[PDB]
């Protein structure tokens, strides 16, 4: 039976509920929360990370054992993804089992017990979990970027700092949940399900209070410069400036400026001609490299700039060539045709990103959590092309002017300092 | 590079029934195994005696 | 009723493990379940149990016991492990029933 | 814990440790067969011996 | 709206064949965005010893421009329409596909056609890509997992074409000629062997009209309409041990000859591989994971990870497992692994297959999580199974499977079989083919 | 190395079972029979051989 | 040296003169005590501008002279005490390298009182840059300096280092008499001058511990 509609009840306490029956043979429920590493303090640094890996520990209604055995029994899954300020618990399974997996998803996000032993037994996983993630330089520098770009909240690392691996107490875990996993900061999104069902559960099984419990001390901007000399031949670098927050229409400019400068090739082993930045750096260096337009949009702030990867020696040229490439755009180096192409790439990217069950479910709940609403892919499309040639060169300037932050790593021998760009 | 690595030729040792690189070795398997296990089975019979 | 309740107090004094300064739980034989329990014990409780035991062993090698004044009193015996042990066994039974399922 | 009972068991750990997983040069020749024959001789003598000592 | 039903609702996959032989197929969704591509039935298995690496060298040029629209012309036109072009080349299957707005459905087909047919093969670019491929080899060589599977094929299919890598030899890359790449294209990229597949908001009819327009190959003689049958590849119980005590972990892969796409047992094989599953040091599950091997792995710190696999091919295949471990736990791990295999043949329980089947269906569904994956299933199904196989069908087949069946089938392909082994790294502890061969029986 | 009491293939054993062997600090006289039993065995065997000679 | 030594001759490879950055490295690590050090380029070895700093150093206070003392003759110390409640330590940092130098203050204090101790140490340095130096302060420091130096050469190593350090930089040997002059030739002005060169120049900063209440360079 064709296509239904995307409902979205908004219960008293503040718990949002957005569903969408797409008759897919598989459902994918998920509790989006306004939690994250930014709410951490020097005092409980990393607790957010360890909470992320606590998902399989016993809950007031399901044992560690039954949680894993239960889900696996039906071919289900349980995962937890989280950004500096967003935690998304969520299961996924064939339709006919959503009840089964629900108890566990629920029990996990609202009934944790954080038993001392089960906890201390787990903390060594931080050690491991971190080691693998850090295998990609991509992640190391970004941690440092945020450390330099900010002074607080968003300056907190996404992975528990080393010195604190093993010092995160059960109390810290509880208090974190109690003070952040509040009905008003939560959203129960779902797919391949009927709103009437998803709603029923939300009200008939959820209990936690509402209210942002503890709020985050707004991110102060620093404009730091962290350099990590480590020998590794390839030099990763990322130069940014404060950007646009969530919602902010100004953010839409950057998204466009992003695709204008180039946000990672579209053709296998391509050349990216439609990429101003890429193209610019090529005409500057001789050896292999990669350079893109970096752009994040957080609640009370954002970051924007470019990230490059190149040989150590050609670090100077690749990086600077990426600066001039950004100024030239700030100085009318943008065609009305450039702005129109980017507007497509943008419309394309977005549109595609929601083909996968997770992509769609994230697109839905992300909004359903930030503003309990739901823009239609129609409206979003407008907000894009409403970006003018000017807006773009504007963002471009806001970069060349604003105070920057910079993160790098590798044999930084030929790498320039922020005060040289 | 590991792409330049080839397993050598074992024709000087291969059993006549698996010499042809274009014939499912499987069809002759039951015999190759049947024969060897027979030797063993016989040895057991003798020892048993 | 309050029968075995006094019976118990009798047995507790008859057993005599308190003349060594041990609690009922200290004397528990360490099978798998108990060892698992002992693991969950908060540190203070664990360190204390140790000392109690080590002192008892010293008493035994000595062929002595604590002065009557230090013997644990039936009603002051702390079943510090009992509960943990319950859970451990509870936990195990579940896995067991589940694996035969 | 130890998975197989061949490497853990106080006794098998020994038969396995000296007659099964024992590392041996790939090239020892026939001149290395006498150690066991010697051992088999010892066993055979003892056995036939007990049998004779009975009469 | 129970699962069962959602299955029989998914729109049917349409297929229509052209006079040249090309087969066009698609699954229509309301999706505003989509994916379309040509799945050729060619790979390194079709290459012989002199041109091993052509299909890969050619893969590197199907995107650097065609005769009509040179490099920039191509890229520009494609980058500017917010489309993503990309592909791949396996041992016996090659593919080129685009991710574009359902709107551009017809212009894309034109583009696809222009690539498979009019590749510029600019002899200038060739010499550049030559250095690129050579560079990617240096890199891929540091991927133990790859090195290990290549080697696996290298010995399991030793002496045959399936024992070659897709990327080819360092010599062939250094010497292949424009002409070689040329004929490769002419000989293999042929209508009756290609499949134009699409998924998303697209009209099958619109799709096929576009196909008729640029995919207008001509066929005069019978020869052209014929699909060649490859020579059979001989499996060989053997092993290849590439040792380097300098690498941190050790990789180990063991396998037995699998049946081949066509064979129904494959379903059962998958249900079985579903029981043993796979594991890795970041699986939250932990000691409670359902897979005994995984569980054992966790309880004994046996491996940084392990994974079962059933790599199918036309006439053959590889059914096995791969694990990464520390030099000193390779044996315990291998032991336990074969243990579970033997358990599969002798004592699989109904409860196991029940879980296995569910897990399988779930994976089966994830195989169609987007226009691209869906598309990939079509291109491959037609190419491999001849037609399309609906989840409703798969699901059916899967349900038929039961303990008894798993045991019989597994015994059939595993029990007392001479396996193929590949080991890399600090592999001194794992050892002796014989000791491993005996692990093939009793359980 | 260091001491030849813990390294030597043979002494490592006498030391491993009759010298550095960890034992409860409280075992009583009821634990003396193990060795007495051992001594009996030795004594029997020894006087036995002596007798078997005649 | 002669009939025995050998090896190459000439300055071999020379060092690529030190470029000043003025960075800011922060090491969060939990450790209750917060160490911090704020500096600016100072004077290089030899330069008379150093002597000033050496004096400004002892003026501000360079680590207690009386066991478990209070350091009254220490402007800096005294200044920070009048600012915090808990235990701490703060001193005048000063290094003189060949083609450059570093000068500032290094503090150790409880994590919470990191802000006050550090800032109180800044104002304490500005107050000196704004005529907060007595001609009497300058005379005391000139003794402490003369004392320190003179003492430092009692130990075999101390003397051998003093000798050779010079004998290496300029193959000469100032007599403790001359060195003494270069000290008292420092004027009340010179001192407040250095004091200013600090408040003006670009600074660098290094810290470590539970930096929770620790300020960033752009907050001093
Ligand atoms: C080290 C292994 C042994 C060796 C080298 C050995 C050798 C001999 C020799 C050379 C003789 C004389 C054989 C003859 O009659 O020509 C003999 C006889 C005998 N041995 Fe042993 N023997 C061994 C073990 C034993 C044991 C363990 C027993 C029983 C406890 C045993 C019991 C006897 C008896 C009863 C005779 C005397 C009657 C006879 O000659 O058959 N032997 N042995
Ligand atoms: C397990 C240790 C032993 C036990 C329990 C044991 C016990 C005995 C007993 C109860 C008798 C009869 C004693 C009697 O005459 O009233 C005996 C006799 C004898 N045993 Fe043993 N015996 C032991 C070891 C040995 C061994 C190892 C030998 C020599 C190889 C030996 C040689 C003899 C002889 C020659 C006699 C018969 C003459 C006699 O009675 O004195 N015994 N033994």
């Amino acid at each position: 039976p064709g296509a239904e509609d995307l409902e979205i009840t908004k219960l008293p306490n503040g718990l949002i509920i957005a569903s969408l029956e797409n008759f897919s043979p598989a459902s994918r429920i998920g509790v989006f929360i306004k939690a994250g590493s930014r709410y951490e303090t020097t005092a409980n640094l990393g607790t957010a990370h360890l909470l992320r890996l606590a998902s399989p520990l016993t809950t007031k209604g399901a044992s560690s054992f039954r949680i894993t055995r239960g889900i696996e029994a039906v071919g289900g899954s349980l995962s937890v993804y989280s950004t500096r300020e967003k935690m998304t618990y969520c299961v996924e399974c064939l339709r006919d089992h959503v009840d089964t997996v629900m108890e566990y998803l629920l029990n996990v996000t609202t009934a944790p017990e954080f038993r001392p032993w089960e906890v201390t037994d787990l903390q060594p996983q931080l050690k491991v979990d971190k080691a693998v993630a850090f295998q990609s330089p991509q992640v190391g520098v970004l941690e440092n970027l945020h450390a330099a770009a900010y002074k607080t909240a968003l300056a907190n690392p996404l992975y528990c700092p080393d010195y604190r691996i093993g010092k995160i107490t059960s109390e810290q875990l509880h208090h974190f949940v109690q003070n952040n996993f509040t009905s008003a900061r939560m959203a129960l999104v779902g797919i391949g399900v009927k709103h009437s069902d998803l709603k029923q559960v939300a009200e008939q099984f959820l209990n936690i209070r509402s209210g942002a419990g503890t709020s985050s001390a707004k991110a102060t901007y620093w404009g730091g410069e962290i350099r990590e000399q480590n020998g590794h031949s390839l030099v990763h670098a990322a130069v940014v400036t404060e950007g646009a927050a969530v919602g902010s229409a100004e953010a839409n400019a950057f998204s466009v400026l992003q695709h204008v400068l180039g946000a990672g090739p579209l053709i296998k082993r391509g050349s990216s001609v439609t990429s101003k930045l890429y193209q610019g750096v090529a005409k500057a260096t001789t050896q292999p490299f990669d350079a893109s337009a970096f752009n994040v949009n957080y609640s009370d702030s954002g970051l924007f700039g470019f990230y490059t990867i190149s040989q150590a020696a050609h670090a100077g040229e690749v990086i600077r060539a990426a600066m001039n490439q950004l100024k030239a755009a700030a100085q009318g180096g943008v065609t009305e045709e450039d702005v129109t192409k980017a507007k497509n790439q943008l419309k394309a990217t977005y549109l595609m990103s929601v083909e996968t069950a997770q992509g769609l479910l994230n697109e839905i709940g992300s909004e359903a959590l930030l503003s309990g609403t739901h823009t239609a892919p129609s409206v979003v499309a407008q907000k894009i092309d409403s970006v003018t040639s000017a807006d773009v060169v504007n963002a471009a300037k806001k970069f060349v002017s604003g105070k920057k932050s910079m993160a790098a790593s590798g044999d930084l021998g030929s790498t320039p300092f922020l005060d040289e760009l | 590079v590991h792409n330049d690595v080839t397993v050598p030729d074992f024709s000087a040792y291969r059993r006549e029934d698996v010499m042809d690189a274009t014939t499912s070795s499987q069809t002759s398997s039951e015999d190759r195994k049947g024969f060897s296990y027979l030797v063993t089975a016989t040895a057991c019979v003798a020892t048993a005696y | 009723g309050r029968l075995m309740d006094r019976i118990r107090k009798w047995y507790y004094n008859a057993a005599g493990f308190n003349k060594y300064g041990l609690m009922r739980d200290d004397t528990l034989y360490e099978d798998d379940d108990v060892k698992e329990a002992l693991k969950r014990l908060p540190e203070d409780l664990y360190n204390e149990r140790m000392f109690r035991i080590k002192r008892a062993l010293d008493l035994s090698l000595k062929h002595r016991i604590l002065p009557k004044e230090q013997w644990v009193k039936y009603e002051e015996d702390k079943p510090y492990l009992e509960p943990y042990l319950k859970e451990v066994i509870r936990e195990r039974l579940e896995r067991e029933a589940w694996n035969k399922k | 814990m130890a998975p197989n009972i061949r490497k853990s068991h106080p006794l098998l750990k020994m038969i396995n440790n000296s007659l099964i997983d024992l590392p041996a040069p790939s090239n020892i020749s026939a001149w290395w067969n006498f150690g066991s024959l010697l051992a088999v001789c010892l066993m055979t003598q003892i056995l036939t011996g007990l049998l004779l000592a009975m009469h | 709206a129970t699962y069962a039903q959602t299955l029989q609702n998914i729109p049917e996959t349409n297929v229509t064949t052209l006079d040249n032989g090309l087969r066009v197929a698609s699954e229509e969704s309301s999706q505003p965005t989509c994916t379309v591509g040509v799945w050729i039935g060619a790979g390194s298995r079709y290459e012989n010893e002199k041109n091993n690496g052509a299909g890969y060298f050619v893969e590197h040029l199907a995107f650097k421009g065609t005769k009509k629209r040179p490099c920039a012309a191509f890229e520009k036109e494609v980058e500017s329409m917010g489309a993503h072009f990309n592909g791949y080349t396996s041992r016996e299957q090659t593919a080129f596909y685009i991710k574009a707005l359902s709107k551009d459905m017809p212009k894309v087909v034109e583009l696809l056609a222009d690539v498979v047919q009019n590749c510029a093969l600019e002899e200038s670019q060739i010499e550049k890509e030559r250095g690129v491929i050579l560079q990617e080899l240096k890199e891929m060589d540091n991927d133990m997992t790859n090195v290990t599977f290549d080697y696996l094929h290298a010995t399991a299919f030793q002496g045959t074409a399936l024992a070659r890598t897709v990327e080819g030899t360092t010599e062939n890359i250094k010497h292949l000629t424009r002409a070689d790449l040329a004929s490769y294209i002419d000989t293999h990229f042929k209508a009756p062997r290609m499949v134009l597949a699409a998924a998303g908001g697209i009209s099958h009819k619109e799709l096929v009209d576009a196909a008729r327009q640029h995919f207008s190959g001509v066929s005069f003689t019978y020869k052209e309409d014929a699909v060649p049958i490859l020579p059979r590849c001989r499996f060989t119980g053997s092993e290849i041990r590439a040792r380097d005590d300098a690498l941190p972990v050790a990789h180990v892969a063991l396998a037995v000859e699998g049946p081949g796409w066509a064979d129904p047992d494959n379903v059962v094989l998958h249900v079985a591989n579903a029981i043993i599953g796979r594991y890795d040091r970041t699986f939250g599950g932990g000691k409670h994971l359902s897979s005994r091997l995984a569980a054992l792995a966790v309880e004994h710190k046996l491996c940084h990870s392990f994974q079962t696999f059933n790599t199918s091919y036309s006439d053959t295949g590889l059914f096995g497992f791969h694990f990464v471990a520390d030099p000193l736990s390779i044996d315990d791990m291998m032991f336990c692994a074969q243990g579970e295999w033997m358990r599969l043949c002798t004592s699989t329980t109904e409860s196991e297959v029940k879980r296995a089947k569910n897990h399988l269906r779930s994976a089966m569904v994830a195989q169609l999580d987007g226009t691209t994956p869906v598309c990939e299933t079509i291109g491959s199904h037609l190419l491999n199974y001849g037609r399309r196989i609906s989840l409703e069908e798969w699901d059916s087949r899967i349900s038929a499977v039961d303990a008894r069946m798993v045991r019989d089938v597994c015994s059939k392909y595993i029990y007392d079989k001479c396996p193929a082994l590949a080991a890399v790294g600090p592999i001194e502890q794992l050892l002796d083919y014989n000791r491993i061969r005996s692990g093939m029986y009793w359980i």
